[PDB]
């Protein structure tokens, strides 16, 4: 089933974050909000799995764009 | 890249 990697909640009928390089890394907005809060205290916000997963095609961790952060932190 | 938000 399509479920959040961190809290295991089913993702149907909700928005979620999809890691570009690891299809199974999917995160609900509540978990993504917590990850942004925790990570952004110290810099860029990488994959909420903690694994610093790369961009597809480049050897560098992907990170949330400012617009993605703003979308997620606005609330439901 | 495309947005990560689905
Ligand atoms: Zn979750
Ligand atoms: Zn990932
Ligand atoms: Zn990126």
């Amino acid at each position: 089933p399509l479920c959040c990697t961190l809290c295991h909640e089913r993702l149907e009928d909700t928005h979620f974050v999809q890691c570009p390089s690891v299809p199974s890394h999917k995160f609900c907005f509540p978990c993504s909000r917590q990850s942004i809060k925790q990570q952004g205290a110290s810099g860029e916000v990488y994959c909420p799995s903690g694994e610093k997963c790369p961009l597809v095609g480049s050897n560098v961790p992907w990170a949330f764009m400012q617009g993605e952060i703003a979308t997620i932190l606005a609330g439901d | 890249r495309a947005s990560v938000i689905k």
